[PDB]
RNA sequence: GGCCAGCAUCAGUUUUGGUGGCAGGAUAAAUCCAUAGGAAUGUAGCUUGCCUCGGUAAGUAUUAUAGCCUGUG
RNA sequence: AGAACUGGCGAUGCGGGAUGAACCGAACGUAGAGUUAAGGUGCCGGAAUACACGCUCAUCAGACACCACAAAAGGUGUUAG
RNA sequence: GCAGUCAAGCGUUCAUAGCGACAUUGCUUUUUGAUUCUUCGAUGUCGGCUCUUCCUAUCAUACCGAAGCAGAAUUCGGUAA
RNA sequence: UUUGCUCCACACAAUAUAGAUGGAUACGAAUAAGGCGUCCUUGUGGCGUCGCUGAACCAUAGCAGGCUAGCAACGGUGCACUUGGCGGAAAGGCCUUGGGUGCUUGCUGGCGAAUUGCAAUGUCAUUUUGCGUGGGGAUAAAUCAUUUGUAUACGACUUAGA
């Protein structure tokens, strides 16, 4: 529908976000995902911490360097949920994956580009009220991720600039509405009402 | 951590310049000769790099080198390195830094008597070492065939791979080490019988 | 320094609450909650729009902000009489919701020529507005 | 077993010379179709009478429709069923708009709570509870209070495209 | 079975105004002001009038409904704590070694420093929590007093002290040494 | 007329829509209409006790200034 | 380890049970179109993140015949009786 | 070989601090048997030496809950390899 | 080593392409709550309004978009300039001034289109490189061999040499 879709991970549930992201790439839609630190997983923090430690013990006994690799960053926990939903040892699969990008925070390009959401993976739409859940960033710091603070700091900075932007814009569309209303009631506008506009 | 700029002194001793080369004698020694020209223009582009470090920068390290010529060594080529500056505000740091270009700094300005310090250095080299002395493994008995400074069992039958955790012959020494807590007993001065 | 406690003012399932039916032979049609079966199921009735008295899932319906006085479990004739009385239809019709529904129904019926007329007309409109938007 | 119709079924043991005109017995039966219905009939007659289908005959089979299908009713429901380790009688109450609707949710309920498949259940009686206050089970009493109203918090709308440009709102 | 709604009442008295957006509760009164975050629960606060507030749960289960009352309690104890306030009294208890308890400070501190416990050369320290103040009761022997607007911080600061003086490697039935909470009340008297 | 296509009219197989006429059953059951009777999650009225001028509540009260249930046609 | 009756594997590919001699479906000439079996339909992966009523929250939940295990006993967790 | 359930008894008194009969439910696969699938056109025994890694049904070491824990000493139990 | 390198420009030739074909159209936060407007005592404030999907918004007419005239506006927008400022998370982009110039389907005119034959993607994007031309610009090093021994089985390392 658009050349590149930018997804605001915040408030999405990992494997449901993954399931849709994977399909899209396979079908040829480039996807970039931001604020993976604000991803969720159902299940209380402790549960998913225990799960993560299960993962953590699997290693190649003769050489741990060849063994399963354990990435600690929310973006990359995420990639993992994703990568495992893609026939990723096939050309067709590598190709789909090159179509993907994932970030903690919203770094340049994407901070001035619109981001969407994916309602069929929106936690607030899916999880029954009262069911505990985990935030990706908090899970990740506990298994080694080093950059929650730095991301938080940048994000607060970015969030201030974006508040300005918004404000300016909302000021501007107020003017624009003031304009659109002198033109209301005019002849060309009554005609357009007639045609559903 | 990522570096965004480096600002350099305008004059550089041949001692450092030499570090930037693999064949000094043959070379035209053109290192930094355009950089040096940046000072000409009033200072314009040097200030703004300095400016840039101040505006941003979570940390400031300074670039120093040794005066290996003041040393009985034969190896002319000096050692260059980044030392993190730790007093004041970031801006005070780069002010310190700019102020000290081409200028010189002494151990007493950094260490004192009875201080506990650490030492970072590459360990002596010993080349290819067998298992006994490299790992402190027990000499096999005198009767054993095929030699005896070895490990008798290099692993069980399964895993059917030699493992990362058993001792094997190979290089010994010329390692990085970070050794800590060495008390300073004297801070001597060169100009002092 | 009064207390000031939010609110949260949900539409209620309740006898006399009008609902807009979202899928089925009816669909897009209004109806009234007559009686109330359990947390998930109500008895609805919509004579004015020709929707049969029936049991239905709340989930098949979307509650509207309109209510009118209805006796619990009132039959169809009563329903039609009270409905007309409270004139819910013009009330609905006046709502932005209703209007937004009529809008896109009209948009969807546009002829290809009409589409081309809309465009000409928006160029026309854009001209004078983009003007106004530069003199204040 | 499905979406139920309710059937009157009438049978009798076959006539004989010395006993022409045998007695004629009736059952109401909830089934998805008349084939299952006649089957169920023979199933219960044999738990009650010396008969079986080879020596009996179906006399009539008719669907009974609800008298007042758009009138909400409070049902009392009486069931026999088997569990994994014994067999048990039960009384439940179901609020709906027809016996037929009511019996569907019963099997559903029996399957969900007690894990009883259809084979394991005997409906003993389904009867409309005429006076509120002979209503016994509180999960229904609850829906009989005067001027009853309740909101439906946390509204969740079905998206029709995989991407959305807003950020939904569960208001309602 | 899911109860279609149960609700609770929260009386409000003359001194105080309570103010709740999202589920962030603010209670102001004569003794200061407390706030508490109820977002983790799902309940609907309604003002009926300046001395009454309802909290309710729609279509709730046992565990949910079970949380209605404790919400009511929590905000009740915010209101009273802001009118009467809370006072917790504890007593030192020892059979031979007199337990010595002062207030100390290191970098804007306020710590409760417990010394000599069961003879211990060790020096026990408990921080004072903010909003709780400490008096060593005159006219009563070996009594400490912790008071403040918040039952939560007062009670927890008390519990910290009684837990910093657990006995180890001893029959704690005989070795009864400790600092135990002895009375739980309000600050403003008559009430 | 070699190569490959497009459309039309057909034939074999098949898929997927729109629409017409009928048969059955409690000659569907309902709604609706008429009629008799009734009740309460009791509509008007009335009583009484509080209560900022009528709002509540707890009584009476079976169609009145809402309605519903059940049978019969 | 040993018999009975049938059906299979051995001598047999094909679709399903991830994998597998024997289970489920179905038995094979070379091909087109259609429709199904058993089994499936979040993504891997063709196919409803379909509809509907309940139940379940596990600091070692559970997840489909053959089949890749769990018992006595016990719970003021919760459900219905 | 290891661990439970019931609780008659043991334990001055007192079933369950620590134990536990008659019964009875299990788990384990460093015991020994039972089997005979793979290897008899070869997969070289027992012990020790050396060396790594793993399990936990924990002997010591950290922190705990019990006691027929006064103290010292000990015993039972939990998180723990 | 036979006139080489680099940035900008156009020119011919290639080579390609995980897949342009109107637009990736920027708050944050909450969901048992919010957006927007508006007032004010500027607050966990009053009042109004909206949702119930982007089925939107923006753009969109002209030989794939030709050649031309005029009017009404003084608006819009393309391009190359120029003024002031911002953005380091991967800023490499955003904003602002001012003159110039093109287009304007805001409205009204003149001319052109066929024969590509009843369809045939009917060719309109963006990759990397190669070769000459001429506007700026810039004028090294590494390796072998030799040598040190803080290094070394051999390579490697570390020194030294106009
Ligand atoms: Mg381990
Ligand atoms: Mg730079
Ligand atoms: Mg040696
Ligand atoms: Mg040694
Ligand atoms: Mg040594
Ligand atoms: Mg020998
Ligand atoms: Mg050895
Ligand atoms: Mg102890
Ligand atoms: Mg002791
Ligand atoms: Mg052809
Ligand atoms: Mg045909
Ligand atoms: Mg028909
Ligand atoms: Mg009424
Ligand atoms: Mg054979
Ligand atoms: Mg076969
Ligand atoms: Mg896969
Ligand atoms: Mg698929
Ligand atoms: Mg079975
Ligand atoms: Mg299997
Ligand atoms: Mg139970
Ligand atoms: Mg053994
Ligand atoms: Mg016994
Ligand atoms: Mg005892
Ligand atoms: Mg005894
Ligand atoms: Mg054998
Ligand atoms: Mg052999
Ligand atoms: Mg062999
Ligand atoms: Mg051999
Ligand atoms: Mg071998
Ligand atoms: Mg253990
Ligand atoms: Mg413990
Ligand atoms: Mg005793
Ligand atoms: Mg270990
Ligand atoms: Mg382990
Ligand atoms: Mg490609
Ligand atoms: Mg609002
Ligand atoms: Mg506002
Ligand atoms: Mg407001
Ligand atoms: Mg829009
Ligand atoms: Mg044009
Ligand atoms: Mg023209
Ligand atoms: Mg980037
Ligand atoms: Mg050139």
């Amino acid at each position: 529908v658009e050349p590149v879709v930018v997804i605001d991970g915040k408030g999405h549930l990992v494997g449901r976000l993954a399931s849709v992201v994977a399909k899209q790439l396979l079908n040829g839609q480039k996807i970039v995902v931001v604020r993976a630190e604000e991803l969720n997983i159902s299940g209380e923090f402790f549960r998913n911490k225990l799960k993560y430690h299960d993962f953590l013990r699997k290693a190649t006994a003769f050489n741990k360097t060849r063994g399963p690799f354990h990435f600690r960053a929310p973006s990359r926990i995420f990639y993992k949920a994703l990568r495992g939903m893609v026939s990723h040892k096939t050309a067709r699969g590598k190709a789909a994956l090159e179509r993907l990008k994932v970030f903690e925070g919203i770094p340049p390009p994407y901070d001035k580009k619109k981001r969407v959401v994916v309602p069929q993976a929106l936690r607030v739409l899916r999880l029954k009220p009262g069911r505990k859940y985990t935030t990706l960033g908090k899970l990740s710091t506990s298994v080694g991720w080093k950059y929650e603070d730095v991301v938080a700091k940048l994000e607060a900075k970015r969030k201030v600039s974006s508040a300005e932007y918004y404000a300016k814009k909302r000021a501007f569309t107020k003017k624009v509405a003031s304009a659109n209303a002198t033109a209301a009631e005019s002849d060309v506008a009554k005609q357009l009402a007639a045609l559903g506009y | 951590l990522r570096s965004l700029t480096t600002v350099w002194a305008e004059h550089l001793s041949d001692e450092v310049k030499r570090r930037f080369y693999k064949n000094w004698y043959k070379s035209k020694k053109k290192a930094f000769t355009k950089y040096s020209a940046k000072y000409a223009q009033d200072g314009a582009g040097i200030e703004r790099e300095l400016a840039r470090i101040k505006k941003y920068a979570s940390v400031v390290r300074v670039l120093v080198h040794t005066q290996i010529r003041k040393t009985p060594l034969a190896q002319k080529k000096a050692h260059l390195a980044e030392i993190q500056l730790n007093g004041g505000s970031i801006s005070e740091k780069v002010d310190w830094a700019r102020e000290h270009f081409e200028k010189t700094v002494a151990v007493d300005s950094v260490f004192e008597q009875n201080e506990m310090i650490d030492a970072i250095a590459v360990t002596k080299g010993h080349g290819f070492e067998g298992v006994t002395h490299r790992w402190g493994t027990k000499k096999l008995p005198r009767k054993t065939h095929r030699g005896l400074r070895k490990v008798a069992c290099i692993g069980a039958w399964h895993p059917a791979h030699v493992m990362w955790s058993v001792a094997r012959a190979g290089q010994r020494g010329y390692h990085s080490r970070t050794s800590i807590n060495h008390k300073i007993y004297r801070v001597g001065k060169g100009d002092d019988e | 320094t009064d207390s000031i406690v939010k609110a949260s003012n949900w539409r209620l399932v309740e006898v006399g609450r009008v609902v807009l039916i979202k899928k089925g032979q009816s669909a897009g049609k209004l109806a009234a909650i007559v009686e109330i079966i359990d947390q998930k199921k109500v008895l609805i009735d919509g004579p004015k729009a020709g929707v049969p008295r029936q049991a239905i899932n709340l989930g098949q319906v979307v509650l509207t902000p309109l209510t009118f006085a209805l006796p619990r479990g009132a039959r169809t004739a009563t329903v039609s009489k009270k409905w007309a009385a409270a004139a819910v239809c013009e009330k609905w019709a006046a709502s932005s919701w209703a209007k937004k529904i009529a809008q896109r129904e009209r948009r969807a019926a546009l002829t290809d020529f009409e589409r081309f007329q809309v465009m000409v007309l928006r160029k026309q409109k854009r001209y004078t507005v983009k003007k106004a938007l530069a003199k204040a | 077993m499905a979406h139920f119709k309710e059937y009157q079924v009438i049978g009798r043991r076959l006539p004989t010379e010395s006993v022409p005109e045998p007695k004629l017995f009736r059952m109401r039966i909830f089934a998805s179709n008349e084939v299952i219905a006649k089957s169920r009939y023979w199933y219960f007659l044999q738990k009650l009478h010396k008969v079986k289908k080879a020596s009996g005959e179906i006399v009539s089979i008719n669907q009974i429709n609800e008298a007042h299908p758009t009138k909400v009713k409070n049902f009392g429901v009486w069931v026999r069923y088997d569990s994994r380790s014994g067999t048990h009688n039960m009384y439940k109450e179901i609020r709906d708009v027809s016996r037929v609707a009511a019996v569907e949710t019963l099997y559903q309920d029996m399957a969900a709570r007690h894990r009883a498949r259809f084979r394991s259940i005997h409906i003993l009686k389904v009867a409309e509870i005429e006076k509120t206050a002979d209503v016994k089970r509180q999960y229904v009493k609850q829906f009989l209070t005067k001027d009853l109203k309740f909101p439906l918090p946390h509204r969740v709308q079905k998206s029709t495209k995989t991407f959305s440009y807003k950020r939904p709102s569960t208001f309602y | 079975m899911k109860y279609i709604q149960t609700e609770q009442q929260i009386e409000v008295p003359e001194g105080v105004t309570v103010s709740i957006k999202s589920r962030i509760v603010k209670v102001v009164g004569p003794r200061g002001t407390l706030t508490k975050n109820l977002k983790h629960i799902d309940v609907t606060f309604t003002k009926v009038n300046n001395q009454l507030i309802k909290v309710a749960v729609h279509n709730g289960g046992r565990k949910h409904v079970a949380a209605l009352r404790t919400v009511k309690s929590l905000v009740d104890n915010m209101i009273t704590g802001v009118t009467k306030g809370y006072k917790y009294k504890m007593r030192y208890v020892y059979a031979h070694f007199p337990i010595n308890v002062n207030i100390v400070e290191k970098d804007g501190a306020k710590f409760i420093e417990v010394r000599n416990f069961l003879g211990d050369k060790k020096i026990r320290n408990v921080p004072v929590r903010d909003g709780v103040t400490i008096e060593f009761s005159t006219n009563v022997k070996d009594e400490i007093v912790l008071s403040g607007n918040s039952v939560e911080d007062v009670s927890q600061n008390a519990a910290d002290l009684q837990q910093i003086c657990r006995v180890r490697n001893k029959d704690i039935r005989k070795f009864l040494d400790g600092i135990y909470v002895s009375h739980k009340g309000f600050i403003t008297e008559d009430l």
